[PDB]
């Protein structure tokens, strides 16, 4: 609770490669063995995934540092996280990062998920208040240190918690939870899916057709967000915060055009962009994943302008609307005192 | 505890008893204090009302019978009852913000008022 | 109140209220009329002031409690609480106010109990000459008239903010039939067709599905979670086989690709042709029909199979 | 109020009491069956509209 010990880590994002990530069902419509082209917000393939590596255990002796800077939310963001444990408690979507404005919260509270958007009272460090009561040996789960106070709650959500640990095998899965959070037409949509990974750290090259979970009609616009981290009070042992280490990934969504290959069960099998390279853009025109030999006409190239220039007359003679709008006496109806 | 009460037990008719109603801070004292009764079958009857603005408006047939004193160290209220009657025999509560309903108020432990 | 289902229909018939005053909102259509937010406001008002719950009539209460705004979005409701709040002896619980700095504006919780003057002389912290108690109490007696009886009043006010609607109660439902042309309305999907059991394999987040060219084929009812196929029931043009008015008058009519079991009668590949008998012979016909079947008039219209030579 | 809408250029003279609530009146005056006709109040210093 309220631990400001970073002092070293505001590193530039170490961009890596995302091979085939960020594909989703942008609808609730079943399609069987057909190819559909959509104009929505997607993550471009092979793009720079903005890697904000989480708490850094630089290995000499501990030295854990908080690595959760407050990040902007233009139109849509893609999230990836190994999260062997539930290090990240949730998200801090808001606008002003202060009081007098509502902010959307998702809290892990690993018995059930409580999505709340309310008026809040930003503390020194927003994290789930997790201290012992000094009795019952129970960690706290209060937002009273996420925000100094909570008031005027317009939405509360109760359901099964988002983060499921289905490993049960002492690793070798690493459970790369994938999230994209999209705010369109005053709504809020939560997408996630759990997948197994045999790789060490790099994202796999496989395809992850991810299914939506819930839609939120909050209506509150978000332009800025922060992520939560685990915190636990130390003990009387021969302080202790943020047990373990994590690694968190961020990707920004842009309006691109995809064509989605649908299996005969309605699940997405493949996806090809229409703006990366000419071959992929050629497949979009023919609406097929295989194109025979020959020559195709796809689109046209335009030389974009570089700047703007304005040329207006140099006179600055200050038109006399003062004596017309504020005239001493407006003329009669049949004698129009026209003033050129 | 944010709001609590004190004093009570057995009240001697005719005498003076220095009842108390402690708390944790003065910032929680919006907007009213009140020492009321909820008799079985009787409608809402409020015996006291200490206001946030340092005002005590009571039933004209009761305010003469009631002494008023407000503290800020422990944020306790001093009130004295004399010539007691059996109509006050209930779980005598110190309800802060009694008129604010049963969500912005605290109900104390309670006591009894009996006449031998 | 936000994101909840309002049972306005049960309110009208559950019991009897005192008055139901609506302006701009019809009472019966509140079931399907939609707002954004709902406010539940709790009121305790004297019987004489029950008719005074309206913009234009004031008093000791309406001038200093909460002025009624000119932007009402909702209706007032009250009921008789004489058996619960009226008794011989009176009640002196709920607060009055005599005079303050100014009248309380609509929707302003000026709950404070500061000292105010009725005249012009200062109070100096002591209430007295031109400085009176700004708090008093009700009085209700059953031996008095109707205007001096206690009441419990609850008034609803709504919102129409720039946000998606959240509070409406759809108490509308209908049974399910199959193999008939039905003008179904499945959660906003409106159309006509025959409902048949399907063998498709959906996923538990897909409301419906469309196969090709944006045409709906399977729809999932959101009550028991079954996938139902959609098919527009039989249609087609009607053509008349005639030998001409001058020659004769008997005619035979065709129904394109329509089974006559759903409508002499002869079954052909282009629908059941009625009005002509099918002959087992085969002649060089003149009027073509389709799929090798034709028709000719030689003293009734008779259908053949084309004889090439 | 009315049972339904009015056809173009239609006349209404009948003023029979009809159901306006939830309880069956069967012609009984009072609650849930409103008297239809109402009288306006036109004051010289009334509102602009
Ligand atoms: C729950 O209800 C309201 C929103 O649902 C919140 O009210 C907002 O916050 C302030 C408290 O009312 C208001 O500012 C007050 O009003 C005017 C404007 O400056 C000033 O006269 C007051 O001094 C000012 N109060 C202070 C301490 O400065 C906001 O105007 C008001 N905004 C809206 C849209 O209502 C409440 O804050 C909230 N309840 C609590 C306890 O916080
Ligand atoms: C999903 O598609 C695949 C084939 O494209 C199918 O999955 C298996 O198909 C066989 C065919 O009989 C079935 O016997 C299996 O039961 C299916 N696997 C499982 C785990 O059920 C299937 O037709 C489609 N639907 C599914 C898997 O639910
Ligand atoms: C990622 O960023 C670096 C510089 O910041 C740039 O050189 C590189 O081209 C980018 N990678 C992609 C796929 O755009
Ligand atoms: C406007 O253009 C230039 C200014 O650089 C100068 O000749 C003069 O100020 C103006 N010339 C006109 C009005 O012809
Ligand atoms: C006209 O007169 C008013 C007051 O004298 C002044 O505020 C306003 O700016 C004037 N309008 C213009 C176009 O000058
Ligand atoms: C809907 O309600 C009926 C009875 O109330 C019940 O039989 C049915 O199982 C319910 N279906 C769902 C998806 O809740």
């Amino acid at each position: 609770q309220c631990v400001n010990l970073t002092t070293r880590t505001q590193l530039p994002p170490a961009y890596t490669n995302s091979f085939t990530r960020g594909v989703y069902y942008p609808d609730k419509v079943f399609r069987s063995s057909v190819l559909h082209s959509t104009q929505d917000l997607f993550l471009p393939f092979f793009s720079n995934v903005t890697w904000f590596h989480a708490i850094h255990v630089s290995g000499t002796n501990g030295t854990k540092r908080f690595d959760n800077p407050v990040l902007p939310f233009n139109d849509g963001v893609y999230f990836a996280s190994t999260e062997k444990s539930n290090i990240i408690r949730g998200w801090i979507f808001g606008t002003t990062l202060d009081s007098k404005t509502q902010s959307l919260l998702i809290v892990n509270n690993a018995t059930n998920v409580v999505i709340k958007v309310c008026e809040f009272q930003f503390c020194n460090d927003p994290f789930l208040g997790v201290y012992y009561h000094k009795n019952n040996k129970s960690w706290m789960e209060s937002e009273f240190r996420v925000y100094s106070s909570a008031n005027n709650c317009t939405f509360e959500y109760v359901s099964q918690p988002f983060l499921m640990d289905l490993e049960g095998k002492q690793g070798n899965f690493k459970n790369l939870r994938e999230f994209v959070f999209k705010n369109i037409d005053g709504y809020f949509k939560i997408y996630s899916k759990h997948t197994p990974i045999n790789l060490v750290r790099d994202l796999p090259q496989g395809f992850s057709a991810l299914e939506p979970l819930v839609d939120l009609p909050i209506g509150i616009n978000i332009t800025r967000f922060q992520t939560l981290l685990a915190l636990h009070r130390s003990y009387l042992t021969p302080s202790g915060w943020t047990a373990g280490a994590a690694a968190y990934y961020v990707g920004y969504l842009q309006p691109r055009t995809f064509l989605l290959k649908y299996n005969e069960n309605g699940t997405i099998t493949d996806a090809v962009d229409c703006a990366l390279d000419p071959l992929s853009e050629t497949k979009c025109t023919l609406k097929s994943f295989t194109v025979e030999k020959g020559i195709y006409q796809t689109s046209n190239f335009r030389v974009q302008p570089t700047e703007s220039i304005v040329r207006f007359p140099n006179i600055t003679n200050l038109c006399p609307f003062g004596e017309v709008f504020n005239a001493t006496r407006f003329a009669s109806v049949y004698a129009w005192n026209r003033k050129r | 505890v944010q709001l609590v009460e004190s004093g009570g037990g057995l009240v001697q008719p005719g005498g003076s008893l220095r009842l108390s109603c402690a708390a944790s801070d003065f910032s929680f004292y919006d907007y009213e204090m009140s020492w009321v009764r909820q008799a079985p079958g009787k409608a809402l009857e409020w015996i006291g009302s200490m206001y946030h603005s340092g005002r005590t408006y009571i039933n004209p047939s009761l305010k003469s019978l009631v002494t008023i004193s407000r503290d800020n160290s422990k944020n306790t209220l001093y009130l004295q009852m004399n010539s007691l009657r059996a109509e006050d025999t209930a779980m005598y509560y110190c309800v802060s913000n009694w008129a604010s309903g049963s969500t912005g108020d605290y109900w104390g432990q309670g006591t009894l008022v009996t006449v031998s | 109140i936000s994101n909840c289902v309002a049972d306005y229909s049960v309110l009208y018939n559950s019991a009897s209220f005192s008055t139901f005053k609506c302006y701009g909102v019809s009472p019966t259509k509140l079931n399907d009329l939609c707002f954004t937010n709902v406010y539940a406001d709790s009121f305790v008002i004297r019987g004489d002031e029950v008719r005074q719950i309206a913009p234009g009539q004031t008093g000791k209460i309406a001038d200093y409690n909460y002025k009624l705004p000119d932007d009402f979005t909702g209706c007032v409701i009250a009921w008789n609480s004489n058996n619960l709040d009226s008794k011989v002896g009176g009640n002196y619980n709920y607060l009055y106010r005599l005079f303050r700095k100014s009248n309380l504006k609509p929707f302003e919780r000026d709950i404070s109990t500061e000292i105010y003057q009725a005249g012009s002389t200062p109070c100096n912290g002591v209430e007295g000459f031109n400085c009176y108690f700004p708090l008093q109490s009700y009085g209700f007696q059953p031996t008095n008239g109707v205007g001096y009886q206690p009441y419990r009043v609850v008034v609803l006010s709504f919102e129409l903010l720039h946000a998606p609607a959240t509070v409406c109660g759809p108490k509308k439902s209908t049974n399910l039939v199959k193999n008939k042309c039905v003008n179904f309305n499945f959660n906003g999907l409106t159309g006509t067709g025959v409902l048949t059991e399907s063998n498709k394999k959906f996923l538990p987040f897909q409301q419906f599905g469309r196969d090709i060219a944006d045409t709906t084929d399977a729809v999932r009812d959101p009550q028991t979670l079954e996938i139902l196929d959609i098919t527009p029931c039989s249609f087609g043009g009607v053509s008349v086989i005639t030998p001409g008015t001058n020659t004769s008058n008997q005619v035979a009519v065709l129904y394109q690709d329509v089974n006559c079991t759903e409508v002499n009668v002869f079954q052909t590949r282009a629908g059941c042709l009625i009005g002509a008998e099918h002959v087992n012979n085969s002649y060089e016909c003149d009027i073509p029909i389709g799929a090798g079947i034709c028709a000719s008039y030689q003293q009734s219209i008779i259908a053949y199979t084309m004889s090439l030579g």
